[PDB]
């Protein structure tokens, strides 16, 4: 039950069932502050520690779990902070009786609080509107927030209640409304909104349709205001809802970041375990000087076996090393996915709109992608269509040359020898049209070859027909069932009153009728129960009741029509026409007609894959004439499929699969579908950086395979697997040889692929990241992708040669298989994937793999929801790899192992002292030193390597796009990788401690004036310092691209620790630490154990560097070699070869 | 329009200047870090060599010492001297007396003569040196009044229980009244009384006389006030209690504004060797001559096995006689120099073209 309440004062102390908060309402919020407080409360700011060793998993566990995914997951919070505090004034806090706007808060909206909308504001639940501020209730919404749909549809109210506005009628209502509940659905919601009249007191009816939908997610754009409740308030609703299932995709580099910090905790623990045993060893020894001069007692076990209280202040202190972790890559990830938006070159211009990231944390993963699913059509194709070929009663008529070049590799000598006559062919006769509504401009779709060669083949020689010429009533049957089943509407547009265009949802119903209306047959009109059709200018309305939906799982749409009474006395039987994909047209045919399997049904399924290898996609017209009789033996079938609750599951598949069962073939037609522009020059960009591409089609093999060279995935390399036969797996025990669909797929993935490669089944050596050597193509017929993915130790042979070979065009795809395909890769393998693709039909490939790119401004921007970055066409994918990814890859590759280094330096000569303090817990630095060490001193250089590190240029990157291979075989994040900067950072712990220590190991003077300075806090300015140039030269050198804004915050990061201990140490509030800038920066012997230690800290490093890229260098290396050598100076800056305008070079 | 900025910012396109590291720019900056770490090496070493001191151990006199003088044994003394480097005429102590009314655990003024054959030169620095004495420990380091140094009347409440820095163990006796300097550092000074001249004996009874004024930075006395107490409600410290052996009076309340002994010992030293300066003569030169200093012993040392000594010297400009900072450039010269043969006999017997020799074609 879901409730609204009015007139009702909804206290939030009401103990009985009159108010909201004790059913499990909602509420808007959608701890850690007290943690992180008492992290620097422990740490002797104010405060105490915690007693004993009663946190060291304590604090751990809860760090690398519940303050990793608060940080990694504040994608969302900015999110939230879209949702509150974009506030303005409202009509929250309002009595019964107060007739004035009043600010108040946003997530304190209740169920059934009235706020009145204003410009530019989220509608914060989930109102229902009565009246507009327009004429007529006209309001187009523009909904960034709700779907990626930025552009109109029609928001409606009813006419008679869009008078009442004013606000002196409030207390009306006394009731709750009827509704569905939340139940995860996103377009649809049919509800029943009733309410009360004012002057009276009676009650009406307010409908909500689809037009008048509202949701959370809406915002109600290009209206002044409006007075309706809202319903949904929090974090129930059906916008939310769908989503949240999600996990919100960790990257690969983020969720083996967990090794690392633990790994340095138990260095940390193994550290802080030896001192605190050697200390209690120094406490039993009763010969020093703890004594006299100190008040101790003589007795060893000073708190638990010695001092321990202070190196639980260590750990606790270390611990705010990642928490400074996973805020900096937070800053790094959103920053370089703030780049990815940023970029004019991934700009589509022709309908405005860049590259937006809809995850801003996963940028790292787009450089370790060896796997890309594409879809076919919207994403490798344009999407627009043009009508070209159809067969009627078996013989073809039609012809092209549009992309026969892709077919006609050698036989090419047809340049313009074609095209000219054909154009002469098409002007010299198709003037002599004699129906209404023909434009010749947009009706060059067929050419006429011949359909009655403009005499109409006249009935003198037979009325009663059946003696020739009986395809000229064929073609007639087959364009008037060709316009008349669809589901495209008729709008006008302002131009021209008379000529009218026509939209659809599926661009092949906007290219059939549209020749439809080229021959005769104009479709003009929709009616609310007919449908008008000028058969060659001659009006006839059609009235149509049954229309069949089309999803992709389904592949045909079927229509119903009744055919008028032309007979006397009898009222006709009726007609399905049904159109659909010919791998299920040919699957439900007659085998009782006269037209049954011969010659004039075998050529026409000839035609058809002549038609795809010229390249055009396919699709057959199919119909039957239902008897009048059995017409209504099915129509209260779905009285209890559609409608009733089931008219959107597989109840009303099954009940229109019945009559479907037995056509008869009617003809076929063929569609242009020309590609995007630079797709042939993205996909050889991206197979050259050794990206394993499949294509994941939904339509014919020969049409897949002729799309895939033109292409330019298919090179010379194919080898087929296809089912060939029409039986499937219903077998339960045995019978292997006996039975066939699956047995030849086990004898052909086995038996006939010992030959290019010798594999079996299951063994732990299956993990190899190399691109494959041997060129070799699988094309999959899809039923036989049903059996290879149906029983496991199959799908281990479908999988292993397709780790083995280039690409696979899987073909004739579900989209439930089209996601089933991308999870069998992604988790039997140790790989990563993209899913590249429009369509609501493609969501689900996008969501299962590791990065979903969603295709814009074609006909699906609900793939642009689901995915994580948002690109305009196909050729900003190469773009976005092979520049924003393997860049993005290689800057967190580096500072994730330059941050752990540089925590070393510094926080582990408070160990190499306590050698010297005999472990008893003096601190060898000055309080703030601490501090502003990971936070202010060198903080900055590891974030400007994760931000503005670029190994080559940007041109360089698509000139060579085969430095990508170095993410795909995982070698710059290794855990190998990461121990030798830890390594490298105890190597330069001791050289900037006892650096310091042997000038002071005589401890005698170090200054020139013999006045002294050998204090803790004094040590630990030559030891800080000689820290943070030597971890501050260290990033400098270890980082390409040494531009001016990197190389300026290293050089004021280099004189932050000398101009906060100028400062600090000359304030008078530092105690002890008081001159510490005149005193030691003055001493002779601090500026010569600092030349000598920040060159032995890179003294090391910068040899192995130095050995390493000359005799062994990287490709990343050799390239930076060519690049001076002037071997990529003709290339110009701003640079693509995916672009068909810009010049070759 | 919703076009981005192309601002050669967001499009990533600063100015740059990509270095690579090719054998012709980093065999040039080798053989450059090598020829001024072993010229500055030189340079320190050559500096660091004329540097002459006096180290005289002395913990060992009250109980190793005769009325009479008698030689250092070996174990106790040592001295540096650049000009003679074969010098073996021992330096001699003499211990006075047992004085008969003190504290029998250190008493008495502990002599020692020694001889100096060379010329120190405008600054003579007179050090002590303490070794084995631990002044770095966790709660000893803690222990002292901010409050105090900077001469507040602090309550009880306020030296006893502050954060951090507070005098825990010692902050009143019995009576109420607070420790004046309260903590464990300065309860727990070095309190020799050093001569304020080396007593010229032999040449010519013309004496060297060491002032103990500027001993510390003269910036000390913004941190460092006299106090304001009221002599009725402060008592001493309890190791003070042979200093002050009836209470403070209205006069000697210690003014650590300018008793700079103090300030030096209020930084605890920051390892298990300290070298505090507490004598110091900026005017004259120190000649040649056999000179005789007299520390009256009062601060025990053997109950812990530490040391008490006496260092007397001419500075440098880096410090004292430390032979460390001169080696370590030529060490960082010969490594500098040593791995850029090892990657000059490795380029030349091996070695690369510069061009095109990836795996990618290969
Ligand atoms: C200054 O020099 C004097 C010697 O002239 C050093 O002697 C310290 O004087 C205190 C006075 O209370 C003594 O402590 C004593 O402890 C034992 C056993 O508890 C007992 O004989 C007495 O009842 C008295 O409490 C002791 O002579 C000595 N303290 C030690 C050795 O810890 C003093 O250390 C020097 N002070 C400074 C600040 O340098
Ligand atoms: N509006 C429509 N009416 C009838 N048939 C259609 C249709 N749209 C597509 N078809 C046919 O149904 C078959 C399967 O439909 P599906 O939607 O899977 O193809 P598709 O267009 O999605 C290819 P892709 O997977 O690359 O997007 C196709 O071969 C197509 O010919
Ligand atoms: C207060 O105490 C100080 C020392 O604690 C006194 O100084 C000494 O006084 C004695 C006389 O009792 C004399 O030997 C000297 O004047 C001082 N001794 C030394 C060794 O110098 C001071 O006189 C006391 N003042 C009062 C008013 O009692
Ligand atoms: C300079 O030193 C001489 C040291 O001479 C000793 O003087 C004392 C009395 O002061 C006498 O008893 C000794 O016998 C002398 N000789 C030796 C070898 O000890 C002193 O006079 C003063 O310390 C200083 N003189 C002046 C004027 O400052
Ligand atoms: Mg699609």
């Amino acid at each position: 039950l879901r409730t609204v309440y009015y007139n009702m004062p909804l206290p939030k102390d009401m103990i009985d069932e009159e108010g909201n908060p004790i059913m499990q309402y909602p509420r808007n919020k959608i701890n850690v502050y007290f943690l992180v407080l008492i992290i620097l409360g422990a740490f002797q700011i104010f405060g105490v520690t915690n007693p004993g060793l009663s946190a060291v998993p304590l604090v751990v566990i809860v760090i690398i779990t519940a303050i990793k995914d608060a940080i990694e997951d504040s994608r969302r919070t900015v999110l939230d902070l879209e949702v509150n505090n974009t506030k303005t004034h409202i009509l929250e806090g309002v009595e019964n009786e107060d007739c004035k706007f009043a600010k108040n808060y946003w997530k304190g909206v209740k169920v059934g609080d009235i706020v009145r909308i204003h410009n530019n504001d989220e509608i914060p639940a989930d109102i229902i509107l009565l009246s507009t501020s327009d004429t007529d209730g006209a309001c187009y919404v523009e909904t960034k927030n709700l779907d990626g749909e930025t552009n109109l549809k029609v928001r409606q109210s009813l006419k008679c209640t869009n008078t009442i506005r004013t606000s002196k009628d409030i207390a009306r209502t006394k009731f709750w409304i009827e509704s569905e509940g939340p139940h995860s659905n996103l377009y649809t919601y049919q509800g029943n909104m009733k309410w009360r009249n004012l002057a009276d007191g009676e009650i009406r009816n307010e409908p909500i349709t689809i037009n008048n939908v509202l949701l959370r997610g809406c915002t109600l754009r290009n209206t002044k205001w409006a007075m309706g409740v809202v319903m949904f308030t929090g974090g129930d609703t059906k916008i939310m809802l769908n989503s949240g299932i999600t996990p919100t995709k960790k990257s690969r580099i983020s969720r083996e970041l967990n090794f690392s910090v633990v790994i340095n905790f138990v260095l940390l623990f193994i550290l802080c375990f030896v001192s605190g045993i050697a200390n209690g060893v120094y406490y039993d020894k009763k010969g020093r000087s703890r004594f006299s001069y100190e008040f101790g007692t003589i007795a060893g076990s000073a708190a638990t076996n010695g001092f321990v209280s202070f190196w639980v202040a260590v750990i606790l202190y270390q611990s705010l090393v990642p928490i400074s972790l996973y805020i900096s890559v937070e800053i790094i990830k959103t920053a370089q996915a703030a780049f990815i938006y940023g970029d004019v070159l991934l700009y589509n211009a022709k309908l405005d709109y860049p590259c937006t990231p809809k995850s801003w944390n996963i940028s790292d993963d787009l450089g370790q992608v060896e796997y890309i699913f594409s879809d076919k059509t919207g994403t490798l194709t344009q999407n627009v269509m043009e009508f070209k070929k159809c067969t009627i009663n078996g013989v073809s008529y039609g012809r092209a040359y549009t992309e026969a070049l892709a077919g006609l590799r050698k036989r090419q000598g047809i340049d313009v020898e074609t095209e000219g006559r054909r154009e002469k062919a098409e002007i010299a006769k198709d003037r002599d049209t004699m129906i209404d509504e023909l434009r010749a401009l947009s009706g060059n779709s067929q050419f006429y070859p011949e359909e009655v060669t403009f005499v109409s083949k006249e009935f003198v020689r037979d009325l009663k027909g059946a003696s020739g010429e009986v395809q000229q009533r064929c073609c007639e049957h087959f364009m008037l069932a060709l316009a008349l089943c669809h589901s495209v509407l008729v709008e006008a547009n302002p131009d021209n009153p008379k000529k009218l265009d026509l939209k659809a949802q599926s661009p092949d119903e906007a290219a059939l009728v549209a020749t439809a209306r080229d021959v005769g047959f104009s479709f003009v009109g929709k009616t609310k129960k007919g449908l008008i059709i000028e058969m060659q200018g001659i009006q006839k309305e059609f009235e149509i009741l049954n229309i069949l939906e089309f999803n992709s799982s389904r592949k045909r749409m079927s229509c119903i029509v009744k055919i008028p009474g032309l007979n006397p006395g009898d009222e006709p039987r009726a007609l399905l026409i049904c159109k659909g994909a010919d791998s299920i047209i040919y699957s439900r045919l007659s085998r009782q007609s006269g037209s049954n399997s011969e010659a004039i049904l075998e050529k026409t399924a000839l035609h058809l894959e002549q038609y795809a290898t010229e390249g055009l996609r396919t699709l057959c017209i199919a119909q039957r004439e239902l008897s009048w009789s059995e017409y209504e033996k099915w129509n209260e079938k779905y009285d209890i499929a559609a409608a009733s609750l089931a008219n959107r599951e597989d109840e009303l598949e099954v009940v229109a699969d019945s009559i479907e069962r037995e056509l008869i073939l009617l003809g076929g037609t063929a569609i242009e579908d020309r590609l995007q522009d630079g797709v042939p020059d993205c996909i050889e960009l991206l197979a050259e950086a050794g990206i394993k591409l499949w294509v994941l089609t939904g339509d014919k093999v020969e049409t897949a395979i002729n799309i895939g060279f033109s292409c330019n995935l298919l090179n010379n390399e194919m080898e087929l697997l296809v089912i060939k036969t029409t039986g499937d797996d219903v077998k339960e025990f045995g019978s292997e040889p006996s039975e066939i669909v699956d047995a030849l797929l086990s004898k052909y993935l086995k038996e006939y692929f010992n030959l290019t490669g010798s594999e079996e089944e299951i063994f732990e050596a299956k993990k190899d990241h190399e691109f494959p050597k041997g060129n070799y193509a699988i094309v999959i017929d899809g039923d036989a992708l049903k059996l290879a993915l149906y029983g496991e130790d199959i799908r281990r042979k479908f999988l292993l040669l397709c780790k083995n070979c280039r690409a696979v065009l899987c073909c004739r795809v579900s989209p439930s298989q089209k996601a089933a395909v991308v999870k069998l890769v992604k988790d039997s393998l140790d790989v990563m994937t993209l899913a590249i693709g429009d369509g609501s039909n493609d969501v689900a490939m996008i969501q299962s793999a590791d990065v979903g790119i969603g295709i814009a401004g074609e006909e699906g921007r609900q793939a642009v929801m689901c995915s994580d970055y948002a690109i305009g066409q196909f050729r900003y994918l190469a773009r976005l790899v092979l520049v924003h990814g393997r860049w993005s890859y290689k800057r967190l590759a580096e500072m994730i192992p330059e941050f752990f280094y540089k925590n070393m330096i510094f926080a582990l000569a408070l160990f190499w002292y306590g050698i010297y303090n005999d472990f008893d817990g003096s601190y060898l630095y000055e309080y703030t030193y601490m501090m502003f060490y990971n936070l202010a001193f060198t903080s900055l250089p590891v974030i400007f390597l994760g931000i503005l590190d670029q190994d080559v240029n940007d041109t360089i990157s698509l000139v060579v796009p085969q430095l990508y291979r170095v993410g795909i075989l995982r070698k710059e994040w290794n855990q190998r990788k990461f121990l030798w900067y830890m390594l490298d950072g105890l190597y330069q712990s001791i050289i900037c401690f006892f650096f310091p220590y042997l000038v002071y190991h005589k401890n005698m003077i170090v200054t020139s004036n013999g006045l002294g300075l050998d204090h803790r806090y004094f040590v630990g300015v030559y030891v800080t310092t000689i820290a943070v140039i030597s971890c501050n030269t260290y990033v400098l050198l270890h980082q390409y691209r040494w531009d001016w804004f990197s190389g300026l915050f290293i050089a004021l990061s280099c004189l932050v620790v000398f101009a906060w201990t100028g400062i600090w140490s000359s304030a008078i509030a530092s105690r002890e630490f008081f001159k510490a800038a005149a005193r030691i920066y003055g001493a002779p012997s601090f500026w010569a154990v600092f030349f000598v230690a920040v060159l032995f800290c890179l003294l090391p490093r910068f040899t192995y560097d130095s050995f390493q890229k000359f005799f062994y260098p990287t490709d990343v290396e050799i390239v930076r070699e060519m690049w001076q050598h002037g071997h990529f100076d003709h290339y110009p800056p701003g640079y693509d070869p995916t672009d068909p305008n810009r010049p070759k070079v | 329009n919703r076009r981005p900025k192309e601002d050669a910012f967001t499009q990533q396109r600063l100015a740059a200047i990509n270095p690579v590291l090719t054998p012709r720019t980093v065999l040039p900056l080798y053989l450059l870090i090598a020829v001024v770490f072993v010229i500055v090496g030189g340079c320190i070493l050559a500096q660091n060599s004329k540097v002459d001191e006096v180290t005289i151990y002395y913990q060992d006199c009250m109980t190793n010492a005769t009325s009479s003088w008698s030689d250092i044994p070996s174990e106790h003394w040592q001295f540096v001297f650049h000009k003679y480097k074969t010098y073996n005429t021992a330096p001699q102590w003499r211990f006075v007396d047992d004085e008969s009314d003190d504290f029998t655990k250190q008493r008495g003024t502990c002599q020692i003569r020694f001889t100096t054959p060379s010329d120190m030169k405008n600054n003579v620095y007179l050090n002590y040196v303490l070794e084995k004495f631990a002044a770095n420990h966790r709660r000893y380091v803690l222990s002292f009044s901010e409050d105090q140094i900077r001469g507040e009347d602090a309550s009880y409440e306020t030296v006893h229980d502050a954060t951090g820095i507070n005098c825990k163990p010692l902050s009143k006796n019995a009576d109420g009244k607070i420790y004046y300097p309260c903590g464990l550092i300065a309860n727990s000074m070095f309190n020799d009384t050093f001569p304020l001249q080396l007593t010229n004996v032999g040449d010519t009874s013309n004496n060297y006389s060491l002032t103990n004024k500027g001993i510390n930075w003269e910036s000390d006395k913004k941190r460092y006030k006299k106090t304001k107490y009221n002599y009725t409600q402060i008592a001493p410290p309890p190791y003070w209690e042979k200093m002050y052996p009836d209470g403070y009076n209205e006069t000697n309340i210690p003014d650590i504004q300018d008793w700079e002994e103090f300030q030096n010992w209020m930084r605890p030293g920051a390892f298990d060797k300290i070298t505090k300066l507490i004598r110091i003569n900026k005017n004259d030169t120190l000649p040649a001559g056999e000179y005789q200093l007299d520390i009256g012993l009062h601060w025990p040392v053997l109950e812990f096995n530490g040391k008490k000594g006496i260092y007397l010297t001419h500075g440098s400009h880096l410090g004292g006689r430390n032979p460390f900072l001169g080696i370590v450039y030529l060490i960082g010269g010969c490594i500098c120099a040593a791995m850029a043969l090892i990657l000059l006999t490795f380029w030349l017997f091996g070695g690369r073209k510069i061009a095109d020799a990836s795996s990618l074609s290969w």
